[PDB]
């Protein structure tokens, strides 16, 4: 799927009732130099002794990112890994008349991070019981003049107490930024329904700046539930050197 | 215990401090040098515009 | 060559963190913990939820729960070590406990 | 076989043949120095041997233990040379012991040099008529107020040559300041104790992530600045 890079991405499986997601970033260092790459292709990726695709196609492991980096001096770093991290709380309730927005004008950013989330999410109805809520919320960027929605998030559930996500953006133009978030549910009118939202914080990737130059590097970025306590054990299947032969 | 190791093989992740970096000649199943390795929470969504938390 | 000696004590300029970056590989503090005393099965049950740190090489949960005696003091409940992040307490007594 | 001209072995079965001429020379151009053509006899007319129009000046200068084995350790000849008149002290002073420069070796029988050389002439001068073989000097052994030997290797001799070379480390850079791989072309900045500097002959990098992040080539740094961690 190319020469120098690829992207793999295997789809990740959805969730059913909420909860976090143990994530596992590596990078791998292999060979010296330009390399040809993969045998194949996700195929040869091995995540403890499985490939990612089974010889059909099928995808034996779900939530696989691997982005493949040749030895070429001229590289770019691998995507989607930090390296450090400015974390900001303006932990408030969003209404539906009020967004928020806060202006985070830095220099050295990357990537954006929301923290988002419900204080509570049960339907109760007399004589008891509970059903889900659908919260809905928007996240929004300056974009000059035009607040265009960059992340809209829905989130169904029962709950009982606070329940706090995630959400990463990137593609930031120059910083005289404006962020923002809003509710799109009406508002909690009743006593017996409570679907109050909030933006817990915000925190600032600087993702990694060294592209290293001859190396070839791979990264995984795998769910690390789906396997045991045991750690990962990644192999590949890749050729070798792109030597200088006669013509 | 018996197993039998060459000089030309490893399907290993070694330590990679002041152990040099390998080279590969052609095919073969590679383990690494582990550059990077951090647990981390997975955020939600990928790409797009439509995220689902609960389904 | 008397004169070596002069050049061999004037080390390199290291770039900083001499203390050691100040981590020590130490995983941060886990955050989002969040108890919810649910009845919703029948019975009394607590489910504990928190959200990994950044952490190095893998990580693994020691959780402490304590109960609150007559006079300030503290009772050790229960210990246990985990790799989920998530925990289920039943048959709890009637108190007021710390996780 | 070596590539040599019929006309050298044709005189190689010959019965009487001609006298077998050595003629030398000491390469220190890429150490930095000059080069020197020696012969260890004069011709007939008192005057340095001219081969190829090339003037070798007398001196008294022999070299042994030449020979092609590929079997067992490399091959090390020796070259002795004369050190009266403190000619090659003169060049151990300047050269660093001549460490590092080329001696080339050219067997010539003496019936196919320069007609200058001889009296009567020389009918059957051939410039071409040579066999050549190249070594390097790796040690001044002895040096006297007499004489001075040299051991000689071959070019390649991987005595001290590790593979693979490139060795991972943190909080260091293993490239070569403004080399292909560091691949940095601006001005001076600083110099190996990060102090900055405008002086191009004071501009070197310190090698840490603060001398790279000095030249905004931290996408360059020949370091991993991540291996320190994962290593306890
Ligand atoms: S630290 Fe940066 S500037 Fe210095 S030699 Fe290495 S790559 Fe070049």
């Amino acid at each position: 799927m190319g020469k120098g890079s690829s992207k793999g991405h295997t789809p990740r499986e959805a969730k059913d009732n909420l909860k976090s997601t143990q994530l596992l970033s590596v990078i791998d260092a292999i060979s010296e130099g330009p390399i040809e790459g993969p045998v194949d292709g996700l195929k040869s990726v091995l995540l403890n002794s499985t490939p990612v695709l089974d010889t059909e196609g099928n995808t034996n492991i779900s939530g696989v990112t691997v982005v493949f980096r040749a030895g070429e001096q001229e590289q770019t770093p691998p995507e989607g890994f930090e390296s450090s991290g400015s974390e900001t709380v303006l932990g408030t309730e969003v209404k539906y008349d009020t967004p928020i927005t806060r202006t985070i004008t830095s220099a050295n950013i990357d990537r954006l991070r929301f923290t988002f989330g419900v204080q509570a999410l049960v339907e109760t109805t007399s004589k008891g019981d509970r059903n889900p809520s659908e919260v809905r919320l928007l996240v929004q960027i300056q974009r000059n003049g035009g607040w265009v929605t960059e992340k809209d998030i829905t989130i169904k559930g029962k709950t009982t107490s606070q329940y706090l996500a995630s959400v990463v953006m990137g593609n930031l133009p120059p910083r005289p930024f404006n962020i923002r978030m809003r509710r799109m549910t009406p508002d909690s009118t009743t006593d017996q329904l409570q679907n109050k939202t909030l933006w817990s914080s915000y925190t600032e990737i600087i993702d990694v700046k060294q592209c290293y130059p001859n190396t070839a590097l791979v990264g995984v970025q795998v769910d690390s539930e789906q396997f045991g306590s045991q750690q990962v054990s990644r192999n590949y299947h890749l050729r070798g050197r792109i030597l200088q032969v006669p013509s | 215990n018996g197993k039998q190791n060459t000089y030309f093989s490893s399907l290993d992740n070694m330590v990679a401090q002041g152990n040099v970096l390998p080279v590969l000649y052609g095919e073969m199943r590679v383990g690494s040098r582990v550059v990077s390795q951090e647990i981390s929470t997975a955020d939600e969504g990928d790409g797009g515009q439509v995220v689902v938390i609960g389904r | 060559v008397p004169e070596k000696e002069a050049i061999v004590d004037n080390g390199a300029h290291f770039d900083g963190e001499q203390s050691g970056t100040v981590n020590g590989v130490t995983p941060p503090a886990v955050q989002h913990l969040t108890a919810e005393v649910t009845a919703d099965s029948g019975e009394y049950q607590v489910l504990a939820r928190w959200d990994t740190p950044k952490v190095v090489k893998g990580v693994s949960f020691l959780l402490r729960l304590t109960v609150t005696a007559d006079d300030g003091s503290e009772r050790l409940v229960s210990t246990a070590r985990t790799t989920e992040t998530t925990y289920r307490f039943t048959q709890l007594a009637l108190g007021n406990y710390r996780l | 076989m070596q590539d040599i001209r019929q006309e050298t072995l044709n005189e190689c079965t010959r019965a009487e043949q001609s006298a077998s001429v050595v003629l030398w020379e000491i390469d220190l151009t890429e150490v930095g120095g000059e080069r020197y053509f020696f012969c260890n006899e004069q011709n007939e007319k008192g005057e340095p041997v001219t081969w190829q129009g090339r003037q070798y000046q007398p001196y008294p200068i022999q070299g042994s233990g030449f020979e092609l084995n590929g079997k067992g350790t490399s091959t090390r000849p020796t070259l002795t040379v004369s050190n009266l008149y403190g000619m090659v002290t003169g060049m151990a002073e300047d050269m660093q012991s001549l460490v590092g420069g080329t001696v080339v070796r050219r067997k010539v029988y003496a019936r196919f040099l320069d007609a200058v050389n001889f009296v009567n002439g020389n009918s059957y001068a051939d410039p071409e008529q040579e066999v050549i073989s190249r070594w390097r000097i790796e040690q001044c052994s002895e040096l006297s107020a007499v004489s001075a030997s040299f051991v000689l290797s071959t070019p390649t001799e991987t005595d001290g040559a590790v593979f693979p070379g490139r060795i991972m480390l943190a909080n260091t850079c293993t490239w070569t300041y403004r080399g292909d791989e560091c691949g940095y072309s601006g001005p001076a900045v600083a110099d190996e104790y990060d102090q900055p500097t405008s002086d191009i002959t004071k501009d070197k990098c310190s090698k840490c992530l603060s001398g790279c992040k000095f030249r905004n080539n931290v996408g360059n740094f020949g370091g991993f600045l991540s291996i320190n961690k994962l290593s306890q």
